[PDB]
C-alpha cells in the first residue's frame, strides 16, 4: 500500500512526505552542491494612516483612541467593530460614546476622505461633508443616501418620493456616481498566490504537446558513497527498499503524463475553444483506454492540478457528476474572417472536426439556417 | 573617380602620403569567425564540423551501439531579424544533424544486423549572426568581445625578488593546455624540482617519471651525463633524496591522494585518474595550437603532432627547465603577443558546443548500453536540451557576452571590435599586476596604444587597429609592405608577433620620390624590439600606412600627433559617449575616416545594388535595378523600409533619414539614407560651431563652458530620449487580470486618454502619476452580505469586486507615447487594439506585396501586348479591350504568379498573429514608449575631441556674446588656460583650421548668394581644392562642372568638409595658406566687442569653429532630492542611490570630516534621527512641521540588528548597568 | 509553513495583532496567545526580534575558536590545531581520560592503534573521536589544579624559556577563569535561529535560510539515523556533514566553501551579515544613506559670496519640505497636513514663497564625493536657483579639489536646531579660510 498512498498525495504533500522518508534511509536527491544581497522594502498601508495621528494634535488620550480605530480598518476601509465594541476596547468610563464619534469623524475626514466609515453611507455621506465646497447639486443628492432612501438606486420611483424634478436629478445621481465607494486599497506586489502546475499543455505549430512536466517532479538519485554491501543486511533490506522506492516514484510520473494525453485527447474539443463544453468522460472511459484500475485513475486525478493555455484546473473538475453552444461557434466562425472567400460548409465541418467537435454537414446547414444566414451568397 | 555620393558633397584632403591599401572592413573580427564557426568545412577546420566530428562517433562499451555522425544543415530562419527583434525571441536556426545507428552482430568479423540512419535529429536551434556583427537573444542588438588569453603551450617564468627573501629568484616551467589540467613546475631555494598539476600542492618530481614505470637508472640517465654548480646542475638527484616513492604503483597511490586527498587509495583507481589528466584523449587536449607553440618553443623541428601528452613531452619539457634553470636562457615573459592567444564568438561557440556535445554523450553510452535490439533511433539517445542549456549559456549570460552599446554609432564599432583578458580563461583583474596592463612594443600596428578604458582596469581591453587582421592560429597580423633590395614592392606581407621580430621593418612615413626609391641615406627602421636608423638598403618591410599603428576612435582624432597622449585617450574614449543630435552636422576637421565607419555600421542604409530609384519617402524607399547586375529570375526591386524612431539600450532615438532626392541614378555600395548621427555618409558625432578663447568674467573657470541662447534656440544640442515601459500580469489562483476596460476608483479624466480597449491613445501629454494601461485583478467571493449588494447596488462598477493593479506613469517622470506592442499569449483574444496592430501590420505588409504583383503584371502585360500583335496585331484595340481579357506559357505563369501571392500573404498573415510566445502564466503583455525631446541646460557635460571635457555654466543670451566686426555671435566662449596646461594642442588647430574651413564656406554662400554664373563659381571650387603644392589633390572638372557641380556648392555653403589624417594632416603654412584663401589673418585671432557695453577687448581673441560633443552625463538624469522616502526592512535604511528613491551615502570619511569640526549633533542627527533610527524619525518628522527644532535620539536601529547577528552564533552579547 | 524557518509560532504572527487561524483579530484581545493554531496576538515587529533554536542530533564544534590564530578550542587544552582538526573530522580517534593503562591522557591515535588498544585494554580505557571527544575532553579538564601545578613549576625551573609559556599560558588560564565562561561551552548543543526579517525571502531560500536549511535537514536526518540503529560508517560521515554544515553556516570559506543553487559565488554566511561589504562598516560605522540630500552637478558660482552657494528650486521645495508643511500650516494657507502636501504637490505658486522664508537663514551642507580635510565638506547660505544643476563658489573650490568637469556635489540638510548652528559656526566657509594642514590661505584665487 506504499505505492498506493505514494501516488496520489498533492505534489507539494508527496515531496513533503518523502522529505521525512528521505531522512531514515540513505537515498539523496539531487543536492546541486558545487563545493570550492537584498530582498526587502518598506510598503505603508494603515501606517499611512498613522502618520496622521502623530502629526494632528489629539493630545495625548484622544490620540490612543484613535489608534485603536486604525486596527479595526478593513482592507476594504470600513470598520469591523461596532462604535461601542471599540468603546470596549479602550475599557474607560470617560470615552462617553460622543467622543469616540469626535475623534471618529476627524480621522474620516484625512484623505483617503471617506475612509474608515460605518454602512458605507457615512462613507457617501462624510464623503460629501467634505466634498460639499458649496456646490452644486449635492443638496438634493445628500438628501437621497441620509434620508434612508437609499433602497435606490435598485431601478423614477425616487421622483414620487423626492419629489425633485425627473431628468435633472440624473445630473445629481451622475454626480453620486463619481465618489469612490471604497478607498484605499491598492495593489501590493503579491503575485498574488500563483498555483504550481501539476503536468502541463500547450501547442507547438499544428500539434498538442501534453507532454508536461513542471519541476514538481522531484529527482532522486539512490547512488552515494554508501555502496559498501545484522548492519550489512540493514543497508541492503534499506537499498531494496530506496530502489523499489524510485521505480513506483518514476511509475507515477510515467502514469499522469500517460493520464494526461488521454484526458486532454478525450476533452480536446472544451481545450481548443473556450471553456465548458466538454464531453462528459468518465473514469472507466479514460480507464478502457489503458490498463490503469478506475481506482488508480481516480486516486492519481483527485489532487494533481492540469495547466490549460486557458486557467488551470484540478483535473477531477474534467469529470462529471448543447445546440445552443455550437451556434454560437458556427456563428462565430463564419462571422470571423470571411475577407473574399467564403467559408464553405465543408470547410466548417473540416475545422470542426480538427478542433475535435463533431457536426455533420447536413447539421451543420440546419445550425446556420436556425441563425438566418444563407450559406456562401456574400461574397467581395 | 568619385562614388555616387561624392557627387552630391566631397571631401577635400590634406597631406602627402599614397594609401597603397586601403582601410579594411571592420566588422571582420566578427563576421569572418562566426562564419568560419557555422560553415560546411569537408575536413578539420574548426566549427560544428570540429566539435561534432571529434566527439563522433559515440560508441558503447562492447555493446556495438556506435552513434556515427554524418552531416548538419541550419535550417532557415524561423523569424527574420526585424520580426525577431520586435517580438524579442532569438534569431537562430534549427540545427538538423545527420545521425546514423548501425547496429553490429554478436560476435562476428564487424557484422550488421540493421542500419538505423534515421533522418534530421533536430537538437536545439543556435543563435544566428547577423551582417551587423551582432546577434538577437531576446529582443536586443548584443556583442560578444573577442577575449585574449595565455596561449596554449608551455610557460616559461621566473618569480625573482620577493619569492623568499633571498633574490636568488626561482625557475618555474608550466604548460597551458587548450582544454584539460594545467601543469606547472616551481623551484624553490633547496633548489629541488618540484611538479604541480593544476595549482593543487607540492610533491618531489620522482612521482611523475617513476609513475611513468621508469626505475631509477633510468632516471639519472636522462638529466646527466654530473655534479657542477655553475653550468650542469645535480638537481633531479638532489629532488630525488626527499622521493617518498620507489615505483609505478606507489608514486600513483600517492598521485591518487594528491589530486585527490582524503580517501582511501587503491591502484586501479591510481591508474585511471593518472592516465585520464595528461593522458587519455578524452580528458586532455593541445590541438593546433598546442602542440604549435610547445614544438616551437621547444626548438623542435616538427610543427604538428598529437594533441596528447606522451612520456618524451613530459621529458622534454622538463629537461628545458633544467636547462633554463642553471645557466642557460632564456626567460620568456608573459607580454609578447606571441603567448597571447585572440578568441572570437566562433571558437567560444565551437567550445561551448562541445562542452553540450560531451554531456549529452556520458548520457548516449548508457542508453546505447542498456537498450534492446533495433527499437531505439537517433532521437531516442540524443536529446535537445543538453545543447541549448550550453549555447543558451554562452551566449545568453556571459562576461564576454555584453549588451551593445548603442548610442554612438562609432560605440557600435568599437565595440565589436575590441580586446578582453578578463573573462573565461584569461586573467582577472584582481591579480594581474601592472605587466599586462603595460603596452609591448609588439602592440605596434596591432594594439591600439591610445585607446583603452580608464579606470580599475587600464590596458587590460585596449583595442585593434585600422589594417589589423586575425591571424591563422592565435595570434593577430599586420600589414606590412615587401622591400626586396631598394625596390619597395607593392606586395602586402602580413607578419605575426614573433616573425615581425626578426625582420627589418622601415616606417610608413618614410620619403621616396620618382618610381618610389628612398632618398634618404639611412632610414628609421625597427629591427629587433626597438628602433634607429638603418642602412639604406638593408629594408626588408616597410609599414602600410601611418594609420595602421592607431585605431577607428585613434585615427577620428584631428591633429592626433598634435595633443598629448594622455587627453588624446581622453578625448577618443570621450568621442564613443557623443549621444546622437537632432540634425548631423559633418565635422569641418575629419580624418576621411567617418565614411569608413557610418558604411562599416548597420547604422546607415546600404545598397545591395543601384540603378533610379523609384519611390522616396520619409517611410520607404523603392529602388529599380539596372540588368547587369540583376539576376534573371524574378525580376524584382530594391525595396527598403527605413527604422523610424525605434528604442536603443542607452534610451537614445535610432532614425533614418532619406538622403537621396528622386529619380536619380545610385552605384552599388553606396547610401541610401542615413541613420542617426551619420550625415549623407560621412560620421557625424554631433556638431561644431563658433568657439572663442576668452575669459568671460568667469563662467568658463576650468572646464565650464558659456553658450549662447542662439545654440538652445536653433535647437542643434537637442537629443530624443525613448524609454520603454511595460506592463504584464493577469493569472492569478483568484482568476486572471484583464487589463483596464474598466478601472474603478477613478473618474472621467484618467480615462479620457485611454482607449476604448483600455490602452493608451497613441499620442498624448503623459507626466507624473497618469495611467499608461489599466491593469485590474481579482479577490473573489467576499461574503456579500446586505451590505455589498447595496455597494453593488448603486455603483456596481466591473463589478467591482477588484482592485486596482494598474500600470502608471513613474513620478517625476514624463514624455509622449508613439509606439505600443502588445504580445497575447495564445489562447487568448484582445478585444480592439491588439487586432488595430495585427491589421496594422497587415496592412503594411499588403500593400507591400502588391508591389510585387503591379511591377510584374504590368510588365507580363506588356509583354502579351508585344507579342499577341505579330498574332494579330491592333494597337488601338488593344488599349481598348480590358486588362482582364506560347499562350500556354504565358497564360500559365499568370495564374501560378497569383496563386504565389495569396500564399504567401496567407502565410506572412498567420505569423503576424501566432507568435507572442510567452511565459507559463503570462497572459498579456503591453511594452508601451514614451518620447521626450530632452534639451541642453546648464550642468550638462559638453567636451571635444581633444580630451577638453566641459560642463555648460549658464546659458547667455544673443547680447552678453562677444561679436565680431559684422556682428556675427560667438556660439560658445571657452577658456584659454586649459589648453596650455592639459597639452592639448589638437584643439588649437582644429579651431584655427575651422575658420579656414569655415570661411571658404562662408564666401562661397556669398558668392551663391549673389548667384553668380556657373563659371566663376567653377574657378574658385578649383582653388579650393588646389591649396599648397602637392597632394593628393585629383582636382574637379572631370565631370560636367555645371550641372554635375552645381550641388556641390548648395553642400559648402555651410562649410568646407576638410579630411586631416592622422599623421598626414595639415600644417602651418597649410593652414595660413587655406586662410588667405577666403579673408582671416594669420593668427588665426580677430577682434570683439562685448554685447554688455559696447567697447572693445584688448589683444587678440582666437576664434573658429571648433568641434562640440554632448556626452549623455545628463543633468536631469543625475540631480536627485530625497526628504522622507521609503527605507529599508532588515535594517531601517535609505535605499539605493542617487537614484530613486533613496538618499546620498554619507560614508565613514564624511563622519571623519564632521569628527574634525566639533560638529555632534551634526553627526549624532545624521547616522540616528535622519536615517537609521526607527522611532526617532518620525517623532522628529511630528517636530520639524511643528516648527520646535529638537530630537528624541534613541538608538539605531541597525545596531540592535548586529546585537541579534552575533547572537546568532554561539556568542552572547548584552547591554549592562 | 509550521515550524519552519519562518513560522508564527516559532516567530511571531504575519498580520499586525492577527492571528494564523483567524479567531483573534482586533487589538481587544493581545496577550492571548491561541485557542487554536499556535500564535500570540502581537505586534508584527516581534518577527525582527524573537529567534529560534535548532537541537543538534551529535555535538558540533563552533568554526570561529577552531579557526582562530590562537586557537580556542586547542591552546585551551593545550594541544596543537592539525590533531584536534584530525578529531573532529573523523579521520582519527583521540584519548580522553587516558587513566592508568599504558597511553597519555590526550594522546592521538589511528584505527589498528585504536583496536589494538581495545584488545589488551577492554575497558577502564576510553578513546573516541568526532565533536563529543573535544566536548567531553574539554568538560572533564578543567583548570582548579593547573594553577597550583603551574605556579609551583614556574618556581621549580630556573630558565626563562621554562617557566616564560608556564606564565604565558597560565595567565590566559585564569583570565579565562575569571572571565565566566567555562571551557564546556564551545561544543554547541543547540543553535540560534536568526529572526526572519532579518534573513528575508526574496519565494528562493536564498544564501542564509539555504544554509540553515541544509544543517537543519542533515541534522534531522542524524535524530532519525540515531533511534534507526546504524553502523558506525554512515553515522559516522553524517555527524562529519553536520559538522560541515554548521561551519558553512556559522563562517562560511574556513574550509569548504559551499555555493548557492545556480552557482558560482559562495553563500554568505552568519560572519559575511558582520564583516559586511567591505564590514558591518557599511551600516553602523559609515552612517550608510542619510534623509534630506541629494546630488547633482556643478557650475560655476562667480556671483556668488563667499558665504553662499546655489541649490536648485524644485530639488529645494523636496529637500526642505518637511519645514514647508509647518510653515505654510502656520500661516492658515493649508487646513491640515493632508492639504498642506496636496499643495506642495500641485507646486501652487505660494509654497516657493513659503520656502524662500524657511531657506533664507537656514544653512545647508555640501560635500564632494571624495573626502580628505576637514574642509572637504563646507557650508554655505543656499541661494534659490532655476536649473536642475548646483553652483559651487570659485574660491572654496580650490578645498573640494572639484573640477567643473562634471563632478557631482552632495547637499545635506542640517534639521535640529544645535545642528542648524554647527553648521553656520564651526562648518560655515568664512570660518575656515586656513587649511588645517597649514595656516596658509585656502582660499587663494586659482
Ligand atoms: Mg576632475
Ligand atoms: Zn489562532
Amino acid at each position: 500500500q506504499q505505492a498506493i498512498r505514494l501516488l496520489q498525495l498533492s505534489t507539494l504533500e508527496l515531496q513533503q512526505e518523502l522529505q521525512q522518508a528521505l531522512e531514515s534511509n540513505p537515498l539523496l536527491e539531487q543536492t546541486d552542491l558545487h563545493d570550492e544581497y537584498q530582498g526587502e522594502t518598506t510598503q505603508t498601508l494603515q501606517d499611512y494612516l498613522m502618520w496622521q495621528v502623530e502629526l494632528t494634535p489629539f493630545t495625548d488620550t484622544d490620540r490612543a483612541i484613535a489608534t485603536s480605530i486604525v486596527d479595526a480598518v478593513d482592507d476594504t476601509g470600513y470598520l469591523t467593530i461596532q462604535i461601542e465594541d471599540i468603546v470596549d476596547s479602550i475599557g474607560d468610563d470617560e470615552i462617553g460614546l460622543e467622543e469616540v464619534e469626535a475623534v471618529l469623524k476627524r480621522i474620516q475626514r484625512f484623505d483617503p476622505v471617506g475612509v474608515a466609515a460605518k454602512d458605507l453611507r457615512d462613507c457617501l455621506l462624510i464623503q460629501l461633508s467634505q466634498f460639499a465646497k458649496e456646490t452644486p447639486w449635492l443638496e438634493e443628492a445628500r438628501l437621497i443616501i441620509s434620508d434612508h432612501l437609499d433602497l435606490l438606486a435598485n431601478h423614477r420611483t425616487l421622483m414620487r418620493v423626492t419629489r425633485l424634478k425627473e431628468e435633472v436629478l440624473k445630473e445629481a445621481v451622475n454626480l453620486i456616481q463619481s465618489l469612490d465607494p471604497r478607498p484605499g486599497q491598492s495593489i501590493h506586489t503579491s503575485e498574488p498566490e500563483y498555483v504550481i502546475p501539476d503536468v502541463l499543455v500547450r501547442k507547438v505549430s499544428g500539434r498538442w504537446t501534453v507532454e508536461l512536466n513542471a519541476d514538481s517532479i522531484p529527482r532522486l538519485k539512490i547512488n552515494q558513497q554508501y555502496a559498501a554491501m545484522a548492519d550489512g543486511q540493514f543497508i541492503r533490506s534499506n537499498l531494496q527498499e530506496a530502489r523499489w522506492l524510485i521505480k513506483s516514484l518514476e511509475s507515477r510520473n510515467d502514469t499522469l503524463l500517460r493520464v494526461s494525453r488521454c484526458i486532454v485527447e478525450q476533452q480536446q474539443a472544451f481545450f481548443e475553444q473556450g471553456e465548458e463544453y466538454m464531453k462528459p468522460m468518465v473514469l472507466a472511459d479514460i480507464a478502457q483506454a489503458v490498463e490503469m484500475h478506475e481506482s488508480t485513475i481516480s486516486r492519481v486525478t483527485t489532487q494533481k492540478y492540469l495547466h490549460s493555455p486557458r486557467g488551470i484546473f484540478e483535473l477531477k473538475y474534467f469529470f462529471s457528476s448543447s445546440s445552443t453552444a455550437i451556434r454560437a461557434l458556427v456563428k462565430k466562425l463564419i462571422a470571423a474572417e470571411n475577407p473574399a472567400k467564403p467559408l464553405s460548409d465543408s470547410k466548417l465541418t473540416s475545422m470542426l472536426s480538427e478542433q475535435g467537435i463533431m457536426v455533420a454537414r447536413r447539421t451543420v446547414a440546419k445550425y446556420r439556417e436556425s441563425l438566418s444566414i444563407p450559406p456562401s451568397n456574400q461574397r467581395k | 573617380v568619385y562614388s555616387y555620393t561624392e557627387k552630391k558633397r566631397i571631401r577635400k584632403d590634406f597631406g602627402k602620403r599614397p594609401q597603397v591599401l586601403d582601410v579594411p572592413y571592420l566588422l571582420s573580427i566578427q563576421l569572418d569567425s562566426f562564419q568560419k564557426f557555422i560553415e560546411q568545412d569537408p575536413e578539420g577546420q574548426y566549427g560544428l564540423e570540429a566539435a561534432f566530428r571529434s566527439v563522433f562517433p559515440i560508441q558503447s562499451y562492447s555493446g556495438n551501439s556506435e552513434l556515427q555522425y554524418v552531416s548538419y544543415r541550419l535550417g532557415e530562419p524561423v523569424f527574420d531579424v526585424q520580426e525577431c527583434q520586435i517580438r524579442g525571441v532569438t534569431y537562430s536556426a534549427p540545427l538538423r544533424v545527420k545521425l546514423r545507428l548501425v547496429i553490429y552482430e554478436r560476435e562476428a568479423p564487424e557484422g550488421t544486423v540493421k542500419d538505423i540512419k534515421e533522418q534530421e535529429v533536430y537538437m536545439g536551434e543556435i543563435p544566428l549572426m547577423t551582417d551587423n556583427g551582432t546577434f538577437v537573444i531576446n529582443g536586443t542588438e548584443r556583442v560578444i568581445v573577442s577575449q585574449l588569453h595565455r596561449s596554449p603551450g608551455v610557460f616559461f617564468d621566473s618569480d625573482k625578488g620577493k619569492t623568499h627573501s633571498s633574490g636568488k629568484v626561482l625557475y618555474n616551467a608550466r604548460i597551458i593546455p587548450y582544454r584539460g589540467s594545467w601543469l606547472d613546475f616551481e623551484f624553490d631555494p633547496k633548489d629541488n624540482l618540484f611538479v604541480r598539476i593544476d595549482r593543487r600542492r607540492k610533491l618531489p618530481a620522482t612521482i611523475i617519471l617513476r609513475a611513468l614505470n621508469y626505475t631509477t637508472e633510468q632516471i639519472l640517465d636522462l638529466f646527466f651525463e654530473f655534479t657542477n654548480d655553475l653550468d650542469h646542475g645535480p638537481y633531479i638527484s638532489e629532488t630525488l633524496r626527499v622521493d617518498p616513492t620507489n615505483d609505478r604503483l606507489s608514486a600513483l597511490v600517492e598521485i591518487y591522494r594528491m589530486m585527490r586527498p582524503g580517501e582511501p587509495p587503491t591502484r586501479e583507481a591510481a591508474e585511471s585518474l593518472f592516465e585520464n589528466l595528461f593522458f587519455s584523449e578524452d580528458r586532455y587536449d593541445l590541438s593546433a595550437v598546442g602542440r604549435m607553440k610547445f614544438n616551437r618553443s621547444l626548438l623542435r623541428e616538427e610543427i604538428e603532432g598529437s594533441g596528447i601528452l606522451s612520456k618524451d613531452d613530459i621529458i622534454d619539457v622538463m629537461k628545458k627547465l633544467i636547462d633554463i634553470r642553471n645557466g642557460k636562457g632564456e626567460v620568456d615573459d608573459i607580454d609578447h603577443l606571441g603567448n597571447r592567444r585572440i578568441r572570437s564568438v566562433g571558437e567560444m561557440a565551437e567550445n561551448q558546443f562541445r562542452v553540450g556535445l560531451v554531456r549529452v554523450e556520458r548520457a548516449v553510452k548508457e542508453r546505447l548500453s542498456l537498450g534492446d535490439l533495433d527499437t531505439l533511433m537517433p532521437q531516442d539517445m540524443i536529446n535537445a536540451k543538453p545543447i541549448s542549456a550550453a549555447v543558451k549559456e554562452f551566449f545568453g549570460s556571459s562576461q564576454l557576452s555584453q549588451f551593445m552599446v548603442q548610442n554612438n554609432p562609432l560605440s557600435e564599432i568599437t565595440h565589436k571590435r575590441r580586446i578582453s583578458a578578463l573573462g573565461p580563461g584569461g586573467l582577472t583583474r584582481e591579480r594581474a599586476g601592472f605587466e599586462v596592463r603595460d603596452v609591448h612594443p609588439t602592440h605596434y600596428g596591432r594594439v591600439c596604444p591610445i585607446e583603452t578604458p580608464e579606470g580599475p582596469n587600464i590596458g587590460l581591453i585596449n583595442s585593434l587597429s585600422v589594417y589589423a587582421q586575425t591571424n591563422e592560429y592565435g595570434f593577430l597580423e599586420t600589414p606590412y609592405r615587401k622591400v626586396t633590395d631598394g625596390v619597395v614592392t607593392d606586395e602586402i606581407h602580413y607578419l605575426s608577433a614573433i616573425e615581425e621580430g626578426n625582420y627589418v621593418i622601415a616606417q610608413a612615413n618614410s620619403n621616396l620620390d620618382e618610381e618610389g626609391h628612398f632618398v634618404e641615406d639611412l632610414v628609421t627602421c625597427r629591427s629587433k624590439g626597438e628602433s634607429s636608423l638603418f642602412s639604406r638598403d638593408q629594408v626588408d618591410y616597410m609599414d602600410v600606412s601611418t594609420q595602421q599603428v592607431v585605431s577607428v576612435g585613434a585615427s577620428l582624432i584631428p591633429f592626433l600627433e598634435h595633443d598629448d597622449a594622455n587627453r588624446a585617450l581622453m578625448g577618443a574614449n570621450m568621442q564613443r559617449q557623443a549621444v546622437p543630435t537632432l540634425r548631423a552636422d559633418k565635422p569641418l576637421v575629419g580624418t576621411g575616416m567617418e565614411r569608413a565607419v557610418a558604411v562599416d555600421s548597420g547604422v546607415t542604409a546600404v545598397a545591395k545594388r543601384g540603378g533610379v530609384v523609384q519611390y522616396v519617402d520619409a517611410s520607404r524607399i523603392v529602388i529599380k535595378v539596372n540588368e547587369d547586375e540583376m539576376y534573371p529570375g524574378e525580376a524584382g526591386i530594391d525595396i527598403y523600409n527605413l527604422t523610424k524612431y525605434t528604442r536603443s539600450n542607452q534610451n537614445t532615438c535610432i532614425n533614418q533619414m532619406p538622403c537621396v532626392s528622386l529619380g536619380e541614378p545610385v552605384e552599388r555600395g553606396d547610401v541610401l539614407a542615413d541613420g542617426p548621427s551619420t550625415d549623407l555618409g560621412e560620421l557625424a558625432l554631433g556638431q561644431n560651431m563658433r568657439v572663442a578663447f576668452m575669459p568671460w568674467n568667469g563662467y568658463n573657470f576650468e572646464d565650464s563652458i558659456l553658450v549662447s541662447e542662439r545654440v538652445v534656440q536653433e535647437d542643434r544640442f537637442t537629443t530624443i530620449h525613448i524609454q520603454e515601459l511595460a506592463c504584464v500580469s493577469r493569472d492569478t489562483k483568484l482568476g486572471p487580470e484583464e487589463i483596464t476596460a474598466d478601472i474603478p476608483n477613478v473618474g472621467e479624466a484618467a480615462l479620457s486618454k485611454l482607449d476604448e480597449s483600455g490602452i493608451v491613445y497613441i499620442g498624448a501629454e503623459v507626466t507624473g502619476g497618469d495611467i499608461l494601461v489599466g491593469k485590474v485583478t481579482p479577490k473573489g467571493e467576499t461574503q456579500l452580505t446586505p451590505e455589498e449588494k447595496l455597494l453593488r447596488a448603486i455603483f456596481g462598477e466591473k463589478a467591482s469586486d477588484v482592485k486596482d493593479s494598474s500600470l502608471r506613469v513613474p513620478n517625476g517622470v514624463s514624455g509622449t507615447v508613439i509606439d505600443v506592442q502588445v504580445f497575447t499569449r495564445d489562447g487568448v483574444e484582445k478585444d480592439k487594439r491588439a487586432l488595430e496592430i495585427e491589421e496594422m501590420q497587415l496592412k503594411q505588409a499588403k500593400k507591400d506585396l502588391s508591389e510585387e504583383l503591379q511591377i510584374l503584371e504590368a510588365g507580363l502585360f506588356s509583354r502579351i501586348r508585344a507579342v499577341l500583335v505579330a498574332g494579330g496585331v491592333e494597337a488601338e484595340k488593344l488599349d481598348k479591350l480590358p486588362r482582364d481579357r506560347q499562350l500556354e506559357q504565358l497564360a500559365e505563369q499568370y495564374d501560378e504568379l497569383k496563386h504565389e501571392f495569396e500564399k504567401k500573404l496567407e502565410a506572412k498573415r498567420r505569423k503576424i498573429t501566432q507568435g507572442d510566445d510567452l511565459a507559463p502564466g503570462v497572459l498579456k503583455i503591453v511594452k508601451v514608449y514614451l518620447a521626450v525631446k530632452r534639451r541642453i541646460q546648464p550642468g550638462d557635460k559638453m567636451a571635444g575631441r581633444h580630451g577638453n571635457k566641459g560642463v555648460i555654466s549658464k546659458i547667455n543670451p544673443i547680447e552678453d556674446m562677444p561679436y565680431d566686426e559684422n556682428g556675427t555671435p560667438v556660439d560658445i566662449v571657452l577658456n584659454p588656460l586649459g589648453v596650455p596646461s592639459r597639452m592639448n594642442i589638437g584643439q588649437i588647430l582644429e579651431t584655427h583650421l575651422g575658420m579656414a574651413a569655415k570661411g571658404i564656406g562662408d564666401k562661397i554662400n556669398a558668392m551663391l548668394k549673389q548667384q553668380q554664373e556657373v563659371a566663376k563659381l567653377r574657378e574658385f571650387i578649383q582653388r579650393a581644392y588646389d591649396l599648397g603644392a602637392d597632394v593628393r589633390q585629383k582636382v574637379d572638372l572631370s565631370t560636367f562642372s555645371d550641372e554635375e557641380v552645381m550641388r556641390l556648392a548648395e553642400n559648402l555653403r555651410k562649410g568646407m568638409p576638410i579630411a586631416t589624417p592622422v599623421f598626414d594632416g595639415a600644417k602651418e603654412a597649410e593652414i595660413k595658406e587655406l586662410l588667405k584663401l577666403g579673408d582671416l589673418p594669420t593668427s588665426g585671432q580677430i577682434r570683439l566687442y562685448d554685447g554688455r557695453t559696447g567697447e572693445q577687448f584688448e589683444r587678440p581673441v582666437t576664434v573658429g569653429y571648433m568641434y562640440m560633443l554632448k556626452l549623455n552625463h545628463l543633468v536631469d538624469d543625475k540631480m536627485h532630492a530625497r526628504s522622507t522616502g521609503s527605507y529599508s526592512l532588515v535594517t531601517q535604511q535609505p535605499l539605493g542611490g542617487k537614484a530613486q528613491f533613496g538618499g546620498q551615502r554619507f560614508g565613514e570619511m564624511e563622519v571623519w570630516a564632521l569628527e574634525a569640526y566639533g560638529a555632534a549633533y551634526t553627526l549624532q542627527e545624521m547616522l540616528t534621527v535622519k536615517s537609521d533610527d526607527v522611532n526617532g524619525r518620525t517623532k522628529m518628522y511630528k517636530n520639524i512641521v511643528d516648527g520646535n527644532h529638537q530630537m528624541e535620539p534613541g538608538m539605531p536601529e541597525s545596531f540592535n540588528v548586529l546585537l541579534k547577528e552575533i547572537r546568532s552564533l554561539g556568542i552572547n552579547i548584552e547591554l549592562e548597568d | 509553513e509550521r515550524d519552519g524557518l519562518f513560522c508564527a509560532r516559532i516567530f511571531g504572527p504575519v498580520k499586525d495583532y492577527e492571528c494564523l487561524c483567524g479567531k483573534y483579530k482586533r487589538l481587544k484581545h493581545r496577550g492571548v496567545i491561541c485557542e487554536k493554531c499556535g500564535v500570540e496576538v502581537t505586534q508584527t515587529k516581534v518577527r525582527r526580534e524573537r529567534m529560534g533554536h535548532i537541537e543538534l542530533a551529535s555535538p558540533t564544534a563552533h568554526i570561529w575558536f577552531l579557526k582562530s590564530l590562537p586557537s580556542r578550542i586547542g591552546l585551551l587544552l593545550d594541544m596543537p590545531l592539525r590533531d584536534i582538526e584530525r578529531v573532529l573530522y573523523f579521520e582519527s580517534y583521540v584519548v580522553i581520560e587516558g587513566g592508568m593503562t599504558n597511553l597519555e591522557r590526550q594522546q592521538i591515535l589511528t584505527e589498528e592503534q585504536y583496536l589494538d588498544a581495545l584488545e589488551e585494554f577492554g575497558d577502564e580505557f576510553d578513546a573516541k573521536m568526532g565533536a563529543e571527544a573535544i566536548q567531553a575532553l574539554l568538560k572533564s579538564m578543567d583548570l582548579e589544579q593547573e594553577c597550583e601545578q603551574l605556579r609551583e613549576e614556574l618556581n621549580e625551573t630556573n630558565s626563562e624559556t621554562k617557566r616564560k609559556k608556564l606564565t604565558k599560558r597560565i595567565k590566559l588560564l585564569e583570565a579565562f577563569v575569571q572571565s565566566g565562561n567555562k571551557p564546556e561551552w564551545m561544543i554547541l548543543t543547540v543553535l540560534p535561529v536568526l529572526p526572519p526579517d532579518l534573513r528575508p525571502l526574496v519565494f528562493a531560500t536564498s544564501d542564509l535560510n539555504d544554509l540553515y536549511r541544509r544543517v537543519i535537514n542533515r541534522n534531522n536526518r542524524l535524530k532519525r539515523l540515531l533511534d534507526l540503529a546504524a553502523p558506525d560508517i554512515i553515522v559516522r560521515n553524517e555527524k562529519r556533514m553536520l559538522q560541515e554544515a554548521v561551519d558553512a553556516l556559522l563562517d562560511n570559506g574556513r574550509r569548504g566553501r559551499a555555493i548557492t543553487g545556480s552557482n558560482k559565488r559562495p553563500l554568505k554566511s552568519l560572519a559575511d551579515m558582520i564583516k559586511g561589504k567591505q564590514g558591518r562598516f557599511r551600516q553602523n560605522l559609515l552612517g550608510k544613506r542619510v534623509d534630506y540630500s541629494g546630488r547633482s552637478v556643478i557650475t560655476v558660482g562667480p556671483y556668488l559670496r563667499l558665504h553662499q552657494c546655489g541649490l536648485p528650486k524644485k530639488m529645494a521645495l523636496e529637500l526642505f519640505k518637511p519645514f514647508i508643511y509647518g510653515k505654510l500650516e502656520l500661516r492658515g494657507l493649508a487646513t491640515t497636513i493632508k492639504a498642506a502636501k496636496k499643495m506642495v504637490e500641485r507646486e501652487e505658486a505660494v509654497v516657493w514663497d513659503i520656502l524662500d522664508e524657511v531657506i533664507r537663514e537656514h544653512p545647508v551642507l555640501l560635500n564632494r564625493a571624495p573626502t580628505l580635510h576637514r574642509l572637504g565638506i563646507q557650508a554655505f547660505e543656499p541661494v534659490l536657483i532655476e536649473g536642475k544643476a548646483i553652483q559651487l563658489h570659485p574660491l572654496v573650490c580650490a578645498a573640494y579639489n572639484a573640477d567643473f568637469d562634471g563632478d557631482q556635489m552632495a547637499v545635506h540638510v542640517p534639521l535640529t536646531l544645535e545642528a542648524q548652528l554647527e553648521a553656520r559656526a564651526l562648518m560655515m566657509s568664512t570660518n575656515n579660510i586656513l587649511s588645517p594642514a597649514n595656516g596658509e590661505p585656502i582660499i587663494v584665487p586659482s
